[PDB]
């Protein structure tokens, strides 16, 4: 059960997916205050 | 003595090689994930202009990627003309080039061989590969059923490793009709690729007639019924006299009034000259001035301006017509018909399209998607798919893929090894092992043990099956006729001969002199 | 104790004040122990010859 | 009864960041709204939704409150096309 | 064309745009513009 | 207002972005700023202001029209 | 989100599997040459004084030799 079958090697792009999916979800909350008849105008 | 000078980087002997060895390790572990139907596409992010781009593309990932090791730009180079000849096997090409520097890396450390001697073996390895890789391939074009039945099996196994993987399936039938449609001749000028956002993949549809984005004039209808379609080569602008150098010398106005008067007559009697052809569709390839517009009106001719060089080809061929210059003689420069002139809008951008007309010998491609991201790769996905089917015409040999050209080619290279004496025997083997890394890295990037599955299918074709391969859908051995997975020999041949030259060129450098950087 | 904080995120993001996500842990906490304590038994009956097998189960799993 | 079937469930628990949002910018809470959504939509086929105006759960029909299916089928295809997009990417390197 | 279904879904997309106080009058404005193009094969409605 | 707030943490943006309430408390202020030149200008007691463009010149203008033509404010909300 | 401070160099990937063993093999290349009767002396260069030290075994030549990689001070 252990130590067969196959060993998972350069673990970096599980981390990079991860750090992709932070930083896109981290622009997606600021974009959420202006959903809805309630949302808010963004000044740039 | 420094002779060289100040600042100048040089290594020798065991610090020159292993330069060159670290440097394809570097490059072929940045392809090793983008190889099969599993891989992984990677991010380039510019230094400049915050410009991202995403292709699975080898090719494309070495030149965006600075890279200072020149031995780092022979495995960028070999993509390029791996790129320029076919199209596809980019990445396969930089992985093999790579692993045979991996396997004569322990020939010259463990087993104390002569660089050059590894270089003769192989010179007898690659002789004896490519005599088995032609034997195995089957004749093509002889039925125009299975002719046409062979070019999806091939589209089917490049968009494979794409991200059009998905829909690659409608996309077969996409890319097959592109080439049959030209009739023999291969270029790809004349196939367009228009970018729409929205919508998602599958949405792409095969253009019936050549679509091409323009806009009518002003007072022009949008649609004419039977129109006839003409492509002009000369502009109609301001062209001074005849020779220019010239200007004109004016005593009295009097004369000066009916001067420029003159200059009106001479477009207008050279529309006249057009107007015997008794066309509905007229098409320049530079922009045309609002006075020769409103003679068209009249006459009920549409008219089409800033027409691109290649646009220019792609719509003479499809009308049949050819391009007219002097206008002179009506007899000459038949012209063709289309049936639907009416234009049509997809997104926000309206888009000029044909039907019904003679010759298709042109195509265009829609693709649609959600980013630009996307739409970058889908025109690179087709570009590899349709390069592959164009050469395919010309070269009708195909061999089957999956995995198992890689392992018949390196059955023919075992088997001569047992006849060669001395330590060249032992390069003749590492060849053979180097084909083996490219089956392997089918199965690590789809998740599945790879000593178990190239072990079955290694004693699979000694025991005199050639038709064996690897199924990364079930993780088992299956085989190629029934899955379909049928690649050119061109393809193949080109990606055997571009690494084994590549290799042998890192081999002979012992030493790496660099100069001074401007 | 990271574990408690991702499923806390996303609590929060829903609305929940952060004071009602530590009130629900806590009580939560009492409960696990209680169910846990009720399951496990008492080797204390054993001699001393098999208490000292208990010692050498723990043992190995710390090593 | 299958891995997909589990991302399934993630998928329709995603698709309830529009909802809640909406009691969220309103001041509303989104858990007593849902709870009362959840409630109302399994008796009623559709129309109900989240009305800012009555501040709570009734008919959106009654209260007129419409869209096109245009606007809702395009966000789903275009966040599934994208998120398969993103998680393909293994790496990011510098280039020129 | 129907003036109870396209303004009360034209208003309703405004949602928290500034013109949804003024959307009184705005509303059968885009109504109306789009009705003066009808076509039964549903074309795109170029907006020039 | 009291210590500022991060840079764009996790957020990759190579601007300054700040939310919350800090945003409409230095809207306020940048009304309120401009305001106190225009307060002291209302009514028939007001008195006039006098404006320098470091050049030598002055500028006697009651009304609030010059004022903040030739005041320049870098405030989006001002 | 970063938890260590400035200046501090991690590798929590490929990076650090390909450092360690890597790391090892410029040590056992020194040394290799080092082992048997046939081998060969190596010459040591003092960052101070200026003193020579050659000496064939390898306790002395790992010691003297700065060495800041992990992989390499095992
Ligand atoms: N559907 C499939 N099943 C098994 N193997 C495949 C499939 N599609 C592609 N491959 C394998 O992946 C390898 C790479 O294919 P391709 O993407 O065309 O070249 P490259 O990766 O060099 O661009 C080929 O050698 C082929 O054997
Ligand atoms: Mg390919
Ligand atoms: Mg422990
Ligand atoms: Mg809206």
């Amino acid at each position: 059960v252990p130590s067969n079958a196959t060993f998972k090697n350069k673990e970096k792009p599980q981390e990079v997916r991860k750090a992709n999916i932070i930083a896109a979800r981290s622009v997606a909350d600021a974009i959420r205050t202006s959903l809805g008849p309630k949302g808010m105008d963004k000044m740039i | 003595v420094q002779i060289f000078g100040d600042q100048v980087t040089e290594e020798r002997a065991e610090n020159a090689r292993l330069s060159a060895f670290v440097g394809a390790i570097a490059v072929g572990d940045l392809v090793k994930s983008t190889l099969g139907p599993k891989g992984m596409d990677k991010l380039l992010q510019s230094a400049s202009s915050n410009t991202c781009m995403v292709t699975n593309d080898g090719a494309t990932i070495l030149k965006s990627i600075p890279l200072d090791n020149p031995a780092a730009k022979v495995l960028v180079n070999i993509s390029k003309v791996q790129d320029d000849e076919v199209g596809d096997g980019t990445t396969s090409v930089t992985v093999l080039s790579a692993e045979l520097l991996r396997e004569a890396e322990k020939l010259i450390d463990q087993s104390k061989i002569h660089p050059q001697t590894i270089i003769e073996g192989y010179r007898l390895a690659s002789a004896a590969a490519l005599d088995a890789l032609t034997k195995a391939a089957v004749d093509n074009s002889h039925d125009k059923t299975m002719f046409r039945e062979d070019l999806i099996h091939i589209a089917k196994t490049t968009l494979s490793s794409k991200i059009l993987s998905q829909d690659k399936d409608h996309f077969a039938e996409l890319a097959t009709n592109a080439i049959l449609r030209l009739k023999g001749s291969t270029n790809l000028e004349h196939i367009q690729i228009i970018k729409i956002l929205g919508g998602k993949l599958s949405d792409s549809f095969l253009d019936e007639g050549f679509i091409l984005a323009k806009k009518f004039g002003n007072n022009q209808p949008k649609r004419i019924e039977n129109a006839k379609i003409l492509i002009a080569n000369t502009t109609l602008d301001t062209d001074k006299v005849k020779i220019f150098g010239t200007k004109f010398k004016v005593d009295s106005t009097a004369k000066l009034a009916q001067l420029e008067k003159a200059e009106r007559e001479k477009m207008k009697n050279k529309i006249a000259k057009i107007s015997k052809f008794g066309i509905n569709t007229f098409i320049n390839r530079q922009l045309i001035y609002d006075y020769p517009e409103q003679l068209f009106t009249d006459l009920g001719i549409n008219s089409i301006e800033h027409a691109d060089f290649e646009g220019v080809e792609r719509l003479a061929l499809v009308t049949g017509g050819e391009v007219v210059s002097t206008f002179d003689e009506p007899s000459k420069c038949k012209l063709g018909e289309c049936d639907v002139i009416e234009e049509i809008m997809l997104g926000e951008q309206p888009f000029l399209k044909f039907s019904g007309c003679k010759a298709g010998e042109a195509c265009t491609i829609v693709l649609r998607g959600a980013t630009d991201q996307t739409l970058d790769e889908a025109e690179r996905s087709l570009h590899d798919a349709l390069s592959v089917l164009s050469q395919t015409t010309k070269e009708t040999r195909t061999v089957l893929g999956g995995g198992c050209a890689e392992m018949v080619m390196s059955k023919a290279v075992d088997t001569e090894a047992q006849n060669i004496d001395g330590k060249k025997s032992l390069a003749v083997e590492a060849f053979a092992r180097a084909l083996r890394q490219l089956p392997t890295i089918l199965a690590d990037n789809a998740g599945f043990d790879s000593s178990e599955l190239v072990s079955k299918l290694r004693s699979s074709i000694y025991n005199g099956i050639s038709t064996s391969g690897l199924d990364l859908n079930n993780g088992t051995i299956a085989d190629m006729r029934q899955l379909g997975i049928v690649e050119s020999y061109k393809l193949k041949r080109a990606v055997v001969s571009s690494a084994s030259e590549a290799a042998e060129v890192l081999l002979r450098v012992d030493n790496i002199i660099r100069a001074r950087p401007r | 104790a990271s574990a408690l904080l991702d499923q806390a995120l996303e609590l929060i993001q829903k609305g929940i004040h952060p004071i009602k996500i530590a009130n629900g842990f806590d009580e939560a906490a009492k409960l696990a122990i209680s169910k846990l304590e009720e399951t496990c038994d008492d080797i204390s009956a054993s001699n001393d010859e098999l208490f000292r097998d208990f010692l050498l189960r723990a043992a190995k799993t710390s090593l | 009864e299958g891995v997909q079937a589990f991302i399934w469930q993630e998928f329709a628990s995603a698709l309830e960041v529009i909802p809640t949002t909406l009691a969220e910018n309103a001041g509303l809470n989104s858990i007593k709204v849902v709870t009362e959504l959840r409630s109302k939509h399994e008796n009623g086929e559709l129309n109900d939704g989240i009305s800012v105006r009555r501040s709570g759960t009734t008919n959106t029909y009654e209260e007129h409150i419409l869209q096109p299916v245009l606007v809702s089928t395009s966000a789903i295809t275009l966040a599934s096309e994208c998120v398969k997009s993103i998680l393909r990417i293994d790496d990011i390197a510098f280039s020129r | 064309s129907d003036r109870e279904q396209l303004v009360r879904a034209a208003s309703t997309s405004l949602s928290s745009k500034i013109v949804s106080q003024y959307s009184s009058f705005l509303a059968p404005l885009a109504v109306d513009s789009v009705l003066k193009i009808s076509d039964e094969n549903s074309k795109n409605v170029d907006l020039n | 207002q009291l210590f500022n707030n991060s840079r764009s943490d996790t957020l990759f943006l190579g601007g300054e972005k700040i939310s919350g309430d800090d945003i409409r408390n230095q809207n306020v202020l940048a009304t309120m700023a401009v305001a106190n030149v225009v307060k002291s200008s209302l009514g028939p007691v007001g008195l006039d202001k006098m404006l320098v463009d470091d050049i030598g010149d002055f500028t006697v203008t009651n009304d609030g029209a010059t004022i903040l033509s030739l005041l320049d404010v870098q405030h989006p909300a001002g």
